[PDB]
């Protein structure tokens, strides 16, 4: 199950993954609450994501 | 936008 960014992300920790509107995102893990590990396929790059700034696609 | 959720807890 991909997901859809809805809003533009900026990092905010060294651990978060930064992502524009309209990226499309793997969920890695989402286990530990409501940030969620993800993988940008857009970017490729991996990171920490607030689960609210996305919807699935 | 939406307020960001609180950091994950362990």
């Amino acid at each position: 199950m991909t997901f859809v960014a809805l809003y533009d992300y900026e990092a905010r920790t060294e651990t978060d993954l930064s992502f524009k509107k309209g990226e499309r995102l793997q969920i890695v893990n989402n286990t530990e609450g409501d940030w969620w590990l993800a993988h940008s396929l857009t970017t490729g790059r991996t990171g920490y994501i607030p689960s609210n700034y996305v919807a699935p696609s | 936008a939406p307020p960001l959720p609180p950091r994950n807890r362990p």
